[PDB]
């Protein structure tokens, strides 16, 4: 949830002389190692992260320092006085000593008041409470930029409402806020949508056999009413006369009948009617019997046309000619669709036509679909607003086939079978179709639009046996919506809206990580060896530690059998070259702040780019400010000294130098490189200088030992300390003074203002607005 | 007695968030509109993390 | 360079960029048209008062 | 009273395209608009309290045949409340919103010639309130951007000082502009202050305080629509929404 | 094809305005050009006085 | 009863029972019509259709109160109209305090003066139900089963409303008028459980 920062953090530090004659403020941020060769900007990235956590702005905050203030003594006096920042008691300390040493009067009464009131805190228009405090200017414009970029995502509870109410169901009670929390309630919220078309559309089987998966586990348990078969098996047998000592088509058609894999079957015709193209296959035996054309009737009359491909429809009409007008596959091999339905036609088999299911609007908005209306098939291919199936001439074209002709030319054992058998499925569909109509919504909601337009069967693993098609519609269960049934979709819904949660993180992280990591590839070797060693490295350590992606993308991945490591691997490859939109959070926006400050103000965290190194005999222009002996600072590294420019050599070509004496007698600047420099300010006076030599010289090149100066405080009249400067130094670094230092006689400029939100706000850790009915 | 049970004391509370929690321990004793069960959510959106 | 940028951040609502001309933001264009609108009644009130 | 309740401009532009232009015409016969009569106010005086009536009180009028009382029964219902008595119009032109005659050319009405000024006198902007000549004004602006004579809405404005501050700040085109108004519509809603069941003397105040009477009513009535309550029962076609834009901005 | 004459043209302002209608009552309207020829009144009035000089 | 502003809500489940409709036919006959809002009027109408009239919420979804009222009345069903109350007339006397005057609804919209429910057809309605078929296909004894509970309905709240109607005035009673003005203000939504409406009655 959302962060209260107590305290601003601040961090300044107080540095005076032992006399107290010169006195400075500094910003200590760190130091932090840069590296040359490489490029600075990734670094820089790396750098911008535990800067962040330093500061306290890595995670959402709201600051809460408008309660950290005192009121004085005095009885005119009713300002609020800030105690974050650096303390202006501090301040008047330093600077009292500063004025003991020149002989000056200490500071007044007035000039004391107001150097101790300068930090206050004093309301806005708002209602917020503004913080003026001595801080550093960088930790300044960072904390004040990372507040800015949370709060773009803090807004009103009556806000957050409104843009969720398209999506709330029907059938959930409303939740009752109290009525401080209509008045000033908010939210952290982040309401950008991330599509999931990038792990979709890239891997279709694998997502497709996931998310199938789980909705067959959940649709298998569904309760359904106990109706025995020996009323509807007894009826069959009385209609189509039905003798133990004879052999008839009937009996073939009873002794099939099984109810084992109807659970199964009921799932597959949700799936149908759930999703837009979930096409199912069907298989019959190599000599069809009157069971294959039963299935195969039922699976055209009572499946959406959507469900069954061409190549399905083609295979199910010639099934039917094969056993109703006694021919053979090999004939019916190459005729049409139009060629085989005018065969069935002419013997009088009318059922060749595939139907249309009718699609129902759902009442709300579909989850992670803004701005979209759904839908959904009817089951059984029932038009709702009939009540009836979609072919109006039902009931003649079943007796059409009771009066037939089939397989033989006297008799109709066959037609009154098939028709017999046809009416029972008819009633028990028109009973049965308002339970799975409801059935098929519940799960609807579950889904998205993008997945109810993408996923497909592509794998065919969800195939129905012909034994379990007719079956299913003879042997119809009523469905019972229970109350531990209703409860467990509940469960189910806070799960499925996690995980596309999850997946769309998870989606954004690795879109970001391809752009910035891989460019484009060519038809060259050494492209090809570049691409599989960087490939490799960032899985390495994508995976190494805490993985950057989550379980569910692993689980999505790893369904074909394949390792984590290695689903990931392809489905980043694929991803080079996206142009997939990227939509860009706060957090990104934070760190290329910081990113773009590091780069900009190098000073301030440890390394410069510039360095040089002069004779001691030559004198430069310096820093004077601060009061330092021999000071190593310059105000800009001087173009011109002694009416000739400064020569400037790159690191590269003074590493390959030879005639290095020469050179260092005359002065140089050194540059196109990375200069990482700490220093220490001592209290005392000495002798500033080096921790280490310069230069170091080898056989294979010349290089620059690590700077490190010791800083002391110039007392002038000191004979021991010049003679020392002078005779015992002989050449000298100089780098840019660094912007963190501050004289402590320009104090005005670390005031700065912090901005906190109102104390009268509550925060809404859980924002939904309806509660389960039971 | 106005109230069997008081919505809240105020001596205790210091701030807005006291008085909407303690409006909720007390919720029971009150004639509630809309009795509280578990918390049905339809939009959960994941921001990328530091 | 911090200093300018965050007195023109505050002033612009924007951060500066070195390849655009900085010019102010909203507020120079709520300026520039209240000014106009001062000196005549015949111009026009174009800035909302949100 | 619903139109009247309305607050923001996009409620009441809103309102507008939603509600049909047979809800502005009444069929009742009313009086002649402009009368000096004596009614009677027994809570104050014995004797009978003289008044002029107006096309802007909150009773039916009768309205001439023209364009132009068509427009000025359009602005009266949207600032009183009811209508004038003009029959006969056609059931075309009746079946369309009152935003799609004051907005669009394909309702097939003309109304380019419309003076505002003359259309201000006849609607007696002088006893007209401020939330009353803010409605009419942007009654007026969606006219002009039909016609295409925004600098005369403009010129307009210059020569009423008192219009011109309280213009509203929209363009007739972009919603963006409709969502960021904050100007204050309503003309009822629940009083702040002491509401009594007591007369007032004029007609144009006493009708206002009927509807302001009323208004309270309505809202503790089964047909007022309870959005913090009931907001799921609402169809998703008509549930508020964010982003809700009118059909063309 | 019409004769197209390049004869230098100064800009002409109408009363109508931009969408090309005349405003009821206003000055403008009362200083329109209107019909003679077309209008009977007008054109009876006007033989009437030529005759009459 | 006592307060007009305040409204009574109802949640149903997704495919309705036969507890549903008998607490949605409940509260449209025992409860204000004032009380039930046109939203919350519609929401019963669509429970008792997809029940019934063996549809779904989604296919009733855009049908309004004159569709819903059609199709519910073809098929048999005539409970379809909500019954305002009867308003009585309440006083206090003084006693050491000035007095005041009130009026509440009349408990299950049962009229004094006719000592009856205000539906002068509810005999009729009531047989019209039992001798109703509703779901031949899927459903057996839906309107046998309805109908008793609907006579077993109307006996109590015709045996108990004296009880109930004083009840309400003496509770009214123990309100200063002060109090009972600022609470004209506020305004509220009840929604009680459909096991529990059914239950209480």
């Amino acid at each position: 949830e959302l962060i209260k920062v107590p305290t601003i953090p601040h961090n300044l530090v107080l540095i005076q002389s032992d006399n107290g004659k010169h006195a400075l403020i500094k910003e200590d941020l760190g130091q932090w190692p840069v590296e040359t060769g490489i490029s600075l900007v990734n670094q820089a990235g790396v750098f911008a992260v535990q800067l962040a956590n330093k500061l306290g702005i890595d995670k959402p905050f709201v600051l809460d320092a408008g309660s950290n203030y005192f009121t004085d003594t005095s009885f005119i006096d009713t300002r609020k006085y800030c105690t974050d920042g650096l303390s202006p008691r501090e301040i008047q300390k330093a600077l009292n000593r500063q004025r003991a040493y020149y002989d000056r009067p200490e500071l007044t009464i007035s000039e004391n008041k107001t150097l101790l009131s300068q930090s206050i805190i004093y309301p806005d228009a708002d209602g917020n409470d503004v913080s003026i405090i001595f801080s550093g200017a960088m930790s300044h414009a960072i904390f004040t930029y990372a507040q800015s970029q949370w709060n773009k995502n803090i807004i009103k509870l009556d806000d957050y409402i409104r843009e969720i109410t398209l999506t709330v169901p029907k059938q959930y009670r409303p939740r009752r806020f109290k009525e401080i929390e209509h008045t000033h309630g908010y939210v952290y919220r982040e309401l950008n949508q991330g599509s999931l078309l990038p792990l979709v559309d890239a891997n279709l089987k694998e997502s497709s056999s996931y998310y199938f998966k789980k909705l067959m586990s959940s649709i298998s348990n569904v309760p359904v009413d106990a109706r025995t078969l020996q009323s509807a098996t007894a009826a069959l047998a009385a209609d189509t006369g039905q003798a133990v000592n004879r052999a008839q088509h009937v009996s073939m058609l009873t002794n099939r009948l099984t109810t084992a894999n109807a659970p199964t079957v009921r799932a597959i015709t949700v799936l149908t009617c759930m999703f837009k193209q979930f096409r199912i296959g069907m298989t019959y035996a190599l000599d069809p019997n009157i069971m294959d054309v039963a299935a195969a009737t039922c699976m055209l009359l009572f499946r959406p046309a959507q469900s069954i491909s061409d190549e399905q429809y083609r295979y199910c009409l010639q099934t039917m000619a094969v056993f109703l007008t006694n021919t053979t596959y090999d004939i019916v091999n190459n005729d049409t669709i139009d060629v085989l339905k005018m065969k069935l036609r002419n013997q009088g088999w009318p059922f060749v036509e595939r139907y249309n299911a009718v699609e129902i609007d759902m009442s709300v908005e579909p989850l992670r679909s803004p701005g979209q209306v759904g839908r959904y098939y009817n089951p059984f291919n029932i038009d709702p607003l009939t009540k009836k199936h979609v072919e109006d001439r039902l009931e003649e074209f079943i007796n059409q086939v009771q009066v037939g002709r089939f397989r033989n030319a006297s008799g109709n054992a066959v037609g009154t079978t098939l028709a017999a058998f046809l009416r029972a499925c008819r009633d028990k569909t028109s009973a049965n179709w308002r339970g799975y109509s409801v059935l098929v919504s519940r799960y609807r909601s579950l889904i998205p639009n993008e997945l109810f337009e993408s996923l497909r069967n592509i794998s065919g693993e969800y195939n129905i046996n012909p034994q379990d098609e007719h079956s299913f519609f003879f042997a119809l269960a009523q469905i019972n919506a229970d109350d531990e049934f209703i409860g467990a979709i509940d469960k189910e819904s806070a799960e499925y809206l996690d995980e596309y949660a999850t997946l769309a993180r998870d989606i954004s992280n690795s879109l970001t990580l391809v752009k910035a990591a891989f460019g484009p590839l060519e038809r060259t070797s050494g492209s090809i060896i570049n691409h599989a060693n960087n490939l490799n490295k960032v899985i390495n350590h994508v995976f190494a530690d805490k993985p950057l992606i989550s379980e569910t993308m692993l689980k999505i991945l790893t369904i074909d059998g394949t390792t984590g490591k290695d689903g990931y691997r392809n489905w980043l490859d694929k991803l080079v070259g996206h142009n997939y939109p990227v939509y860009v959070e706060p957090v990104v926006n934070i760190m290329n702040f910081i990113s773009a400050r590091f780069v900009a103000d190098s000073s301030y965290f440890g390394y410069t780019n510039e360095i040089m190194i002069m004779p001691n005999h030559i004198n430069v222009p310096v820093d004077d400010r601060f009061g330092f002996r021999d000071s190593p600072f310059c105000t800009s590294l001087p173009r011109t000294i002694m009416g000739n420019d400064v020569r400037r050599i790159s690191y590269n070509v003074f590493s390959m130098m030879e005639d290095i004496d020469d050179v260092i007698s005359e002065g140089f600047i050194l540059y196109d490189a990375y200069f990482n420099f700490s220093y220490d300010i001592m209290t005392t006076d000495g002798v500033t200088r080096l921790k280490e030599d310069i230069l170091i010289v080898t056989d294979t090149g010349n290089d620059i030992k690590p700077i490190h100066f010791y800083i002391y405080f110039e007392n002038r009249n000191d004979k021991k300390l010049r003679y020392e400067s002078k005779m015992n130094v002989s050449y000298r670094l100089y780098i840019k003074t660094p912007a963190c230092l501050l004289p402590l006689s320009d104090y005005m400029r670390a005031q700065h203002d912090y901005v906190s939100p109102s104390s009268s706000r509550v925060y809404i850790k859980d924002p939904a607005v309806v509660y389960t009915r039971s | 007695k106005l109230f069997e049970t008081s919505p809240f004391d105020p001596l205790t509370i210091k701030n807005n968030q006291d008085v909407v929690d303690k409006l909720y321990a007390t919720q029971s004793s009150s004639i509630q509109e809309v009795v509280p069960t578990k918390t049905f959510a339809t939009e959960l959106q994941f921001g990328v993390t530091s | 360079d911090v200093p300018f940028v965050q007195a023109y951040s505050k002033f612009a609502d924007d951060n500066p960029r070195h390849l655009r001309v900085k010019t102010g933001g909203k507020m120079a264009n709520a300026l520039t048209n209240v000014i106009r609108s001062y000196y005549s009644i015949n111009a026009p009130a174009i800035v909302p008062q949100v | 009273m619903d139109v009247l309740s309305k607050g923001s401009l996009k409620e009441l532009l809103a309102h507008l395209e939603k509600t049909p232009l047979e809800e502005a015409i009444s069929y009742r016969i009313g009086t002649v608009p402009y009368q000096n009569v004596l009614i009677s106010r027994n809570e104050y005086y014995n004797q009978l309290y003289p008044d002029t009536t107006s096309l802007i009180d909150g009773v039916s009028r009768e309205g001439q045949r023209n364009v132009n009382g068509l427009i000025m029964s359009i602005i009266s219902y949207v600032v009183s409340g009811s209508g004038h008595y003009i029959p006969n119009i056609g059931f075309m032109l009746l079946r369309r919103s009152i935003l799609d005659i004051l907005t669009k050319h394909d309702t097939g009405l003309v109304t380019n010639n419309l003076n505002y000024g003359i259309i201000a006198r006849n609607l007696t902007v002088s006893k007209m309130n401020c939330e009353q000549r803010k409605r009419m004004l942007i009654c007026f602006k969606l006219l002009a951007y039909k016609d295409g004579n925004q600098n005369d809405y403009e010129i307009y404005l210059n020569q009423n000082i008192p219009l011109k501050q309280i213009a509203p700040n929209f363009i007739p085109g972009d919603m963006r502009t409709v969502i960021h108004n904050q100007d204050q519509l309503a003309i009822v809603g629940i009083p702040a202050y002491r509401l009594t069941q007591s007369t007032e003397l004029s007609i144009r105040d006493d009708n206002a305080k009927s509807y302001k009477l009323g208004y309270v009513d309505w809202y503790n009535s089964n047909s007022f629509l309870r959005e913090r309550s009931e907001f799921n029962l609402i169809r998703l076609k008509d549930r508020d929404t964010k982003y809700g834009k009118l059909n063309g901005w | 094809q019409a004769y197209s004459s390049g004869l230098s043209q100064n800009s002409i302002i109408s009363l109508t305005g931009n969408d090309r209608t005349v405003a009821d009552g206003t000055f403008n309207s009362m200083i329109m050009p209107r019909a003679v020829i077309a209008n009977e009144r007008e054109h009876f009035m006007k033989t009437r006085i030529d005759k009459i000089e």
